[PDB]
């Protein structure tokens, strides 16, 4: 009867890929 | 069929198979259809409302052409009411037996 | 599809009969054209050929978005399952009419651009509150009243299934409508009748259940209520028992019945302050009428009220017969053996005798009928006014 | 149903009428008193109509059918009181009593005889009694009776006067809103001879009331915007007395009677325009009826106001003709340069600033026809006094440097600068004339017609431009010498100059070009008499076109100023001439649906609209009459801009669906038109449904025709947010759709929405909906883009400046005599209201509100308050003259 | 069985009803293609449908929005989010001026190099997007006959500096920024506030009271700043509030545990509407039935400052009322209103008005096509015995 | 009913619903009754459910000295106990329990059963579980 509430939060995951064929120099 | 899981390609997301249900989770816990025994008439102390479940239950199952002659609706829904323990499982129970 | 706006007319003037008759011709001739084109050159231009040119230009892959702004006519903001937010373009393939906010999408793989539309679902909050189908009896249940059905027929009825005569003189029909008299006479059976015979949406509510024991949500309920009875069709709401919510300003007191107040104040608002809400019927009832707010009483947003008074031998005499018309009737009884001597029992206590007589009978096993049946059971329902009552000798 | 007990009336009425026969030989008295009390009490039984249902009306036919049946007829010996003792009760239930074949016979009841003044018993009551039944008669009865037996017995003689008495008494018993109902009377009796009821019912409508004639008379207006061709030559006339005898509200003549100017007669018109020249009282009224009669829908009127008074209740007449159009000056002179504008706004062509960052850099455009394109920056914004002294020198350098036509398109441009004027105007051409070029002088000399266009005083009558004409043994001093006189002459009448350039017609000098705009010139300005130009057209048309089977120069240009000189008349009287008259091969019976539909610009004649469509359908036509085709076409476009909103939607359904989707030619080539002619406004449904076929291009044919459909596209005037779908298409339109056909056509419809700010007025549409032609200048130039090869040399005389009858934009002027006052108006929607509950809410836009020169609008109905009264006109109009009156406290 | 209403009933019916069943028959014939889970009809992008579609494909890019943080010296250098993704250090694209890229502005960011192509217009939430109203009623001022003094102290504050910022620059004074209306209800206090709505010359901003209570605390705050933020935008807009009872009334404290979160919402009502910097052309609109229970840091002047109430006028409010609502109905020319308002010398312009549309029941109670002067005096004969003799009354 | 209601739907209610959907649809009962017992019965949404759906309530009180000691019997049932017992003593040094403490006593006294080393379970079992429950009851 006439109560308020606060919150809350569930955050998601997160998840990454690639093909991974690619080099990472190009300097020198 | 709905509610069904597929193979599915990760490049152009198409079916290759459908795959089978693992178990169908309600019919997993299918809930059981046990024999119906009576421990019988022997719950004394309650025979009152063992009268009233009678003519509520035994009697619309019984007796089906006492409402149809008079025209009258059989009841299909009784609620039972107490404190917890008392017998609100074991005596349906038992008149699912006596029937 | 809005062939022609035109109805200004609206009689048997001889102005419709010729601007419909040249709708007639402009569609008979675009018929008559165009069957031309499938008997002299007959071709299936766009079968596939519309087909393969879209469905090889849309992504064979689809994902589902959402919507949260449209901006100005091509170009608007979607969501993704995750929450990454893409400012695509529409196609003109979608119907850009259906196209509200909150809703579902196609997007496309590399320019994630909005291809097509989902269809949604039906709200639950229809199929919670809609009485959805015809539920009960019609007016041969009710017993003689034939003045109260007048009011609310020419109220209701008569303005939705034959509109022709307001609209002669332009005036409008009234708005709310107010049930009330003492309890048990058939106010929840004049709103199923009606429920039963109508054309229109029909929607009811117990008004106690607008109680929440959290804060807000006394008026969140009402500003959707009215929301959905106005986007779905022609409606007619039903409000049961709004006596004891909405009485008045009794203390001015505050820790829920300020709330209460705040819900009757929205209410108060939603039923008519701006912006006239249209094809929408407001059916209230309740038992008592005097402690009422006098802000809901005034005109503008109830204009009809009737009384709902008891019968004395007249009526009832079909309400004992419609109660026991579908039941056996051994030949020792009277109806009149009761009808004629009290004078003031309710509707409700009719059918309360006539289920207990069904009762008395097919508890000791026997047939038919029995006077004695209607002697015990009338018997047993002055009792079942009685011992609730702590009236003394003259109060 | 609590039945039996209390049903007297199903007994004692069932009874006695059945004991009628029983009483009717040997009782005298019950044969007339039980007769008597049955008649009265059935009479007192249905006066009240609270109770449709009536105890003996729906009760006693169930014997008392076959009883009248039996006492009626069978009694032959019926008296002189029991006639109006049977006739009078069993009449009334008669239409409950048969069922739908009643409609023979009504009169076998009440035709034996209608007993005296049968409104005796049927005043108070509203429609039970008889007022049905007398509509019921003159559905079916009459009809049958007038359909070829007007003049006949008893079942028109009386019946006149029966249903005389009867269209009072629907002003009589409350004065409804079924005061309209009499119209519905009036005109299904005696379809045909309306007048013949309309003058019983005009006589009984001025003395009917005063304050009850104003929306039965908007009834009839409301019946008079579309009708068939004898009824709107019949009613509309029958229309005309009403401001006149009963009311004298007469400020309603002039627009309003040009309404039946042409329909039944012109002179007609012209008595009411010397009815105009009666109610001389005093000036208010009359300097208002009159401002319209020379730029508003006719002009030609100069002439008549040079009577015996002319000192100022005559000398209105030249302020009429120059001086308010000098003040229509004042307009764009005084009270535009205060609202936006300066003198070169020139931006619109800087508006496309960002289109050189859109993809790298830009320098890439560098198409000469372009250039044509590049006048217009200069051209279309410096409408209404936007005059240029060293702001024409990219004019001036492109005068000198290249392109012919373009050399008379720049110059022609300069007429369009100096539009409405007769001051200086001349005194502009001058120092640009004098370069001895034939393009130079006579784009130049063409462009002195359209600056003192709508003009008509002394300018050049055969002074300057005759001048010019009779330097001919060459190019355009042969062409474009006659265009700009007839130009300037359109909206006259006049005879003289016409027999002047009917030997243009009769030189025979074969310029085809030529003689093709001299039809165009001609037809400007003649639209009723003069035969001999439509026989010195034919003459040539014989010598030429017979002995060719070749190009639309033929085709477009010379049966038009036919149909110009025969435009708007539905009397199907013009196709029995013209199509007789050129009997020949279908190449020139192309010539057949000009003058055809050219005389049916605007009504209701849906069976001219089938013979539109049915004859030449498709037939698949190999390349035949695909042009016959696309003009008839071409005359399904008019008769449907002016049934107000009417066929319009039907127009924008039929065109929409059955040519553009599913046909061949007549609708990926031509039927966009449409829309370049139907709408002048801009909404979105077709602003959105034709770029749904035009930034699709489909280029596989010859593309320029879907880019003729581009351009005309931009056909609506008041400007818009449609600069959205004209510079994104210029963006896609740069590269692809090639600059060097259409870079020219893209930025001629950019530029044209802008054309200034305001003046946009082209709708045809006056007051609220009369002509005002105005056809005869647009309707060139989209039978001119049929299709090609007129974007480089021919079309660049029509392209410029084909249509110039703007007629200026805006209602906010006071005009009291000092021209001081603003107002306090208000702008709005468009009226709704036609028959509701009187007085109605007249519109609903309420939400804007000015004072003075603010816009016009295309849905608009502006009206005021503040106890002005606005007492002059109550239509609208634009030179409101506003008197003052405040008798309300 | 059936009768003629009036004299070709069916006639013209089956005429309407067949073309309308024949308007479908002609679309199946030609082929219809509906209901094709949720594309567009073909008859209007098969002209749409080619390559002025690959140029929204190739042309067109897909720009990722984003949020701005703040901006760098001598050089943009803008620190931006995107929403989860991550935050980023990036710059502007050359088809922008580094003019309109201001802090806190939803913005849309290219997605293969990360640089800036497109500011947005900001994130306003549909609730209050749905109090806009965005339309004005038809509501005339002639319509609230018989308030000429309340009427005209309104005309003063909320109109005429709007239409005439002129005469209160040439006499130096400030207008009174806020008004309150209140009295008995029924009375016109909603018509005035369509009225004025009618002819703002203004962004007017409905507000229903009890829209700002709800379940979380601060939301209901959080309401109010985006009002006054957008209030400061649209330059010189009106808000009406309406029966703010609800907003709060009393700061009931003997017992400080009932309400408390309606007390906080309405002091961030007290603070954005006056003290630390002013709002400007902003003007307020109130209206409740008991103005007797409020908080007096309402009441405070600068905040409600006229106190305009509605009465039941005298005699002849009525009759113009009269002339109000039967001018427009369908009525007998033998009209007297003095005799009617005689006879109701209490009502309110609703009871008004109750009676003209329970005048037009006894024409369809009856079987007529009118209204006349005798049935609106047996209109007004039953009303004065209704009223008489009324449940509530 | 709907306090969990457009705040979410709860999936419950929703279930709910479609009971209240079948029971309308059609049984006449047919063959088949359907039973429920509760305790909290004074929350869920019985009015709706009164006409035609459910019906007649039957109320259960604290149980006495022949009902009690017929629960004593039932849930003694499937043990593995030694005869030589006064049950009915058992049943009488209980003046209030339920029918639910009995289940706790039967574990108790085959608890005592299994300290002992024994399958027997013997009179002295019980009377010591007897004493263990009610002094586990001895809070009011
Ligand atoms: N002075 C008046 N002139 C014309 N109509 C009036 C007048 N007073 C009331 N009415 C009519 O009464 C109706 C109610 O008016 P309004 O909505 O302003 O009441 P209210 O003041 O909003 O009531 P509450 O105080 O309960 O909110 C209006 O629709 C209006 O048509
Ligand atoms: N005129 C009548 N005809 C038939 N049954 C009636 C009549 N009046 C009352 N009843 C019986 O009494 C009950 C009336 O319901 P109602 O009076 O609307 O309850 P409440 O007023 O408390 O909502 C119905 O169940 C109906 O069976
Ligand atoms: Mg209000």
């Amino acid at each position: 009867x006439x109560x308020x509430x606060x919150x809350x939060x569930x955050x998601x995951x997160x998840x990454x890929x690639x093909x991974x064929x690619x080099x990472x120099k190009x300097x020198x | 069929t709905p509610n069904c899981r597929v193979a599915l390609r990760n490049d152009s997301y198409t079916l290759h198979k459908i795959l089978p249900n693992k178990v169908d989770p309600l019919v997993s816990l299918m809930m059981v259809e046990k024999v119906p025994d009576s421990t019988y008439e022997m719950i004394g102390g309650l025979d009152k409302q063992i009268k009233e479940i009678k003519e509520v239950i035994e009697l619309p199952v019984k007796h089906p052409e006492l409402f149809e002659a008079l025209g009258i609706a059989q009841p299909k829904g009784v609620l039972l009411y107490g404190p917890p323990g008392t017998g609100k499982t074991l005596l349906a129970r038992a008149v699912a037996h006596h029937t | 599809a809005s062939k022609l706006p035109l109805v200004t007319p609206h009689t048997q003037c001889r102005l419709k009969l010729l601007k419909l008759e040249r709708i007639k011709d402009y569609l008979l001739m675009e018929e008559e054209f165009i069957r031309n084109q499938e008997q002299m050159k007959p071709l299936e231009e766009k079968q596939e050929e519309e087909r393969s040119k879209v469905d090889d230009l849309r992504g064979t892959p689809m994902s589902v978005g959402t919507l949260e702004e449209i901006i100005d006519d091509n170009h608007a903001i979607v969501s993704t399952s995750v929450g990454s937010e893409h400012y695509v373009s529409i196609l003109s393939f979608v119907d850009k009419d259906l196209l509200e906010p909150g809703c579902s999408v196609l997007l496309n793989h590399k320019v994630h651009a909005v291809i097509g539309v989902l269809m949604d679902d039906t709200d639950p909050l229809v199929t919670v509150m809609k009485v959805e189908k015809a539920p009960q009896e019609t007016y041969a249940d009710i017993g003689g009243l034939d003045n109260q059905i007048q009011e609310i027929k020419e109220s209701v009825e008569l303005p939705l299934t034959h509109p022709e005569y307001y609209e002669e003189m332009g005036i409008k029909p009234p708005k709310g409508v107010i049930l009330y008299g003492p309890p048990g006479t058939g106010k929840t059976l004049l709103a199923k009748a009606v429920a039963n015979q109508t054309s229109a949406t029909f929607l009811r509510v117990v008004g106690s259940e607008l109680i929440q024991k959290y804060l807000g949500d006394g008026p969140k309920l009402v500003r959707e209520l009215f929301r959905v009875a106005e986007e779905h069709a022609p409606s007619i709401v039903f409000i049961d028992e709004i006596d004891a919510i909405g009485t008045k300003r009794y203390d001015s007191n505050s820790g829920g019945e300020r709330e209460i107040q705040r819900t009757m104040l929205e209410l108060l608002n939603q039923l008519d302050g701006f912006d006239s809400r249209g094809d929408v019927k407001v059916i209230m009832a309740t038992n008592r009428i005097e402690t009422l707010d006098p802000a809901l009483i005034r005109p503008g947003r109830i204009d009809r009220k009737i009384e709902f008074p008891l019968p004395d031998e007249k009526t009832k005499k079909r309400i004992f017969q419609i109660h026991t018309s579908r039941m056996t009737l051994a030949d020792d009884v009277t109806l009149d053996d009761l009808i004629m001597a009290k004078d003031d029992l309710s509707g409700a206590d009719i059918k309360a005798i006539c289920t207990e007589a069904g009762l008395m009978a097919l508890r000791e096993r026997r047939m038919k009928v029995t006077n004695e049946d209607f002697k015990k059971s009338k018997e047993n329902v002055l009792y079942k006014k009685q011992e609730g009552t702590p009236e003394g000798l003259y109060l | 149903m609590e039945e039996g007990g209390r049903d007297k009336a199903p007994v004692q009425p069932q009874q006695s009428p059945a004991a009628a026969p029983g009483g009717t030989d040997e009782k005298p008295s019950g044969k007339e008193r039980r007769d008597a009390g049955d008649k009265d009490k059935e009479q007192e039984l249905s006066e009240e109509d609270k109770q449709l249902q009536d105890e003996l009306e729906m009760l006693v036919e169930r014997l008392g059918e076959k009883d009248t049946s039996l006492y009626r007829p069978a009694l032959e010996e019926l008296r002189r009181q029991i006639r109006s003792s049977t006739t009078s009760m069993t009449s009334v239930p008669k239409p409950l009593k048969f069922l739908r074949p009643h409609y023979g016979k009504l009169k076998e009841i009440y035709e034996n005889m209608a007993p005296g003044e049968n409104k005796r018993f049927a005043a108070d009551i509203i429609s039970v009694l008889a007022m049905t039944m007398s509509g019921e008669r003159e559905c079916l009865k009459y009809r049958l009776v007038g359909s070829q037996e007007e003049l006949a017995s008893w079942g028109h003689e009386y019946v006149r006067h029966l249903a005389g008495e009867v269209a009072k008494e629907w002003q009589e018993l409350d004065d409804a809103e079924k005061v309209q109902r009499e119209p519905l009377l009036t005109l299904v009796k005696e379809i045909v001879p309306y007048n013949m009821a309309h003058n019983a019912e005009h006589e009984a409508c001025d003395l009917l009331m005063e304050i009850e004639q104003v929306d039965m008379l908007e009834k009839d207006i409301d019946e008079n915007a579309y009708a068939k061709v004898c009824l709107y030559l019949t009613s509309c006339v029958n229309y005309v007395p009403e401001p006149e005898n009963s009311a004298l509200l007469r400020c309603a003549l002039g627009v309003f009677r040009k309404f039946s100017r042409f329909p039944e007669a012109l002179r007609l018109a012209l008595m009411l325009n010397d009815m105009e020249l009666v109610e001389d009282i005093f000036t208010s009224c009359k300097d208002v009826v009159v401002q319209k009669q020379m730029a508003f829908m006719l002009g030609r009127h100069g002439v008549f106001l040079e009577l015996s008074e002319d000192v100022e209740e005559y000398e209105d007449l030249t302020e009429i003709m120059s001086n308010v159009q000098l003040n229509s000056n004042f307009l764009a002179l005084a009270r535009e340069l205060d609202i936006m504008e300066p003198k070169v706004p020139d931006d619109i062509y800087k508006t496309h600033l960002e289109n050189n960052r859109f993809g790298g850099s830009g320098s890439q455009v560098d198409s000469a026809r372009m250039n044509l394109a590049s006048s217009f920056v200069n051209g279309f914004v410096n409408a209404a006094f936007g005059q240029d002294k060293l702001l024409t020198d990219d004019g001036n350098k492109w005068l000198y440097k290249n392109k012919d036509h373009g050399m008379l398109s720049a110059a022609a441009s300069l007429g369009m600068i100096l539009l409405w004027d007769v001051d200086g105007g001349l005194t502009q051409i001058d120092k640009y004339l004098y370069s001895s070029e034939d393009y130079i002088k006579s784009g130049a000399l063409l462009a002195c017609g359209i600056v003192n266009s709508g003009v008509r005083n002394e300018c050049d009558p055969a002074l300057a431009l005759l001048s010019d004409y009779v330097l001919h043994n060459s190019n355009t001093m042969r062409l474009g010498s006659i265009f700009g006189l007839g130009l300037a002459y359109a909206g006259s009448n006049r005879e003289d100059v016409l027999t002047l350039l009917l030997p243009v017609m009769g030189d025979s000098k074969s310029s085809m070009e030529v003689a093709g705009v001299t039809a165009l010139a001609c037809g400007m300005i003649a639209v009723g008499s003069c035969n001999g130009d439509v026989t010195s057209t034919i003459l040539q048309t014989i010598m030429e076109k017979s002995e060719t089977e070749l190009k639309d120069t033929y085709a477009r240009w010379l049966p038009l100023g036919l149909g110009l000189n025969h435009l708007g008349k539905g009397e199907a009287i013009e196709a029995i001439l013209a199509a007789l008259e050129v009997v020949s091969e279908p190449f020139r019976s192309f010539a057949n649906t000009l003058v055809d539909v050219c005389a049916y610009a605007g009504s209701g004649n849906v069976l001219k609209v089938q013979q539109l469509l049915h004859i030449c359908s498709e037939h698949f036509d190999s390349k035949e009459k695909e042009e016959d085709k696309d003009k008839k076409e071409k005359k399904d476009k008019d008769k449907k801009e002016a049934p107000a909103d009417m066929g319009a939607h039907q127009g924008v359904a039929v065109l929409g669906i059955a040519l553009i989707a599913m046909g061949e030619e007549i609708g990926a080539e031509m039927a966009l038109r449409t829309f370049g002619h139907l709408l002048r406004y801009g909404e979105p449904t077709l602003r959105r449904a034709v770029p749904l076929a035009l930034a699709l291009i489909s280029v596989s044919n010859p593309r320029l025709n879907i880019l003729d459909t581009l351009s005309k596209f931009s056909h609506d005037a008041d400007p818009e947010v449609s600069y959205n779908s004209i510079f994104a298409m210029g963006m896609v339109g740069s590269g692809t759709n090639n600059a060097r056909l259409a870079a020219m056509l893209r930025q001629l419809a950019q530029y044209h929405a802008k054309d200034p700010n305001n003046l946009f007025m082209v709708r045809l549409a006056q007051g609220l909906t009369h002509l005002g032609k105005g056809t005869l200048t647009l309707c060139p130039y989209h039978s001119d883009r049929q299709l090609m090869s007129q974007v480089a040399v021919a079309g660049l005389l029509t392209v410029l400046v084909s249509f110039l009858d703007v007629r200026n934009i805006i209602l906010g002027k006071s005009h009291y005599v000092l021209y001081g006052l603003v107002a306090a108006m208000q702008p709005r929607m468009l009226v709704t209201f036609d028959e509701e509950l009187r007085p109605l809410p007249v519109s609903v836009r309420v939400g804007q509100a000015v004072d003075v020169v603010g816009q016009a609008g295309k849905p608009k109905t502006i009206t005021g308050f503040q106890t002005h009264t606005t007492p002059v006109l109550l239509a609208h109009g634009e030179r409101a003259e506003l008197a003052t009156e405040e008798f309300l406290p | 069985k059936t009768y003629g209403q009036s004299t070709y009933s069916r006639q013209i019916k089956q005429v309407e009803d067949d073309i309308q069943q024949l308007l479908k028959k002609i679309n199946e014939l030609t082929g219809i293609k509906e209901s094709d889970t949720g594309l567009a009809p073909p008859a209007l992008w098969d002209l749409a449908a080619d390559k002025q579609t690959l140029q929204s494909e190739q042309p067109l890019q897909v720009a990722r929005c984003t949020k701005i943080i703040n901006a760098d010296s001598e050089d943009p250098k803008y620190i931006i989010n995107v929403k989860q993704f991550a935050k980023f250090v990036v710059d502007l694209s050359d088809q922008v001026a580094p003019t309109d890229i201001e802090e806190g502005m939803r913005v849309g960011v290219d997605r293969n190099k990360y640089q800036i192509h497109i500011p947005l217009p900001p994130k306003i939430d549909p609730t209050v997007t749905m109090m806009q109203v965005e339309e004005k009623p038809d509501v005339t001022y002639s319509d609230v006959g018989g308030c000429k003094e309340q009427i005209e102290k309104l005309r003063e504050v909320v109109e005429t500096p709007l239409l005439h910022p002129e005469r209160f620059v040439n006499l130096g004074i400030e207008p009174p920024k806020g008004v309150l209306l209140f009295g008995p209800p029924g009375t016109g206090k909603t018509l005035c506030a369509r009225a004025v709505a009618n002819r703002t010359d203004a962004c007017f901003i409905r507000v229903i009271g009890s829209e700002l209570v709800q379940k979380y605390v601060g939301e209901g705050a959080r309401m109010v700043r985006e009002l006054f933020e957008m209030a400061r935008t649209k330059k010189a807009c009106l808000i009406f509030f309406d029966e703010i009872d609800a907003i709060g009334g009393a700061r009931f404290d003997d017992g400080a545990g009932g309400d408390n979160e309606v007390q906080r919402t309405m002091l961030e009502l007290i603070n954005q509407l006056d003290g630390f910097d002013p709002r400007g052309n902003i003007k307020v609109l109130m209206a409740t039935n008991r103005p007797d229970t409020l908080d007096p840091a309402l009441m405070r002047p600068g905040r409600l400052d006229r106190k305009i109430e509605f009465s039941l006028p005298d005699l002849e409010g009525r009759t113009h009322i009269f002339k109000i609502h039967a001018r427009s109905m369908s009525v007998e020319r033998d009209i007297r209103f003095e005799l009617l308002a005689r006879l109701c010398p209490n009502s309110t312009g609703a009871e008004i008005r109750s009676v003209c549309t329970e005048a037009g029941m006894f024409a369809i109670r009856a079987r007529r096509k009118i209204a006349t002067e005798k049935d609106f005096l047996e209109a007004v004969n039953k009303v004065i015995k209704s009223y008489a003799k009324f449940s509530a009354t | 009913r709907l306090e969990g209601g457009s705040g979410g739907d709860s999936e419950v209610q929703r279930t709910m619903l479609e009971l209240l959907n079948q029971l309308d649809g059609f049984e006449a009962t047919k063959n088949i009754k359907v039973i429920m017992a509760t305790n909290r019965i004074d929350i869920l949404d019985s009015a709706l459910l009164r006409p035609g759906r459910i019906d007649r309530k039957i109320e259960f009180p604290p149980p006495n000295e022949e009902a009690r000691l017929d629960i004593l019997k039932i849930h003694s049932r499937k043990m593995n106990l030694t005869r030589g017992i006064n049950l009915r003593k058992i049943a009488e040094l209980m003046p209030g329990a339920s029918g639910a403490e009995v289940k706790g006593v039967c574990t108790e006294a085959g608890m005592y059963a299994l300290r002992e080393r024994r399958v027997h379970v013997t009179q002295e079992d019980f009377e010591m579980a007897v004493a263990k429950v009610m002094q586990k009851d001895s809070e009011k």
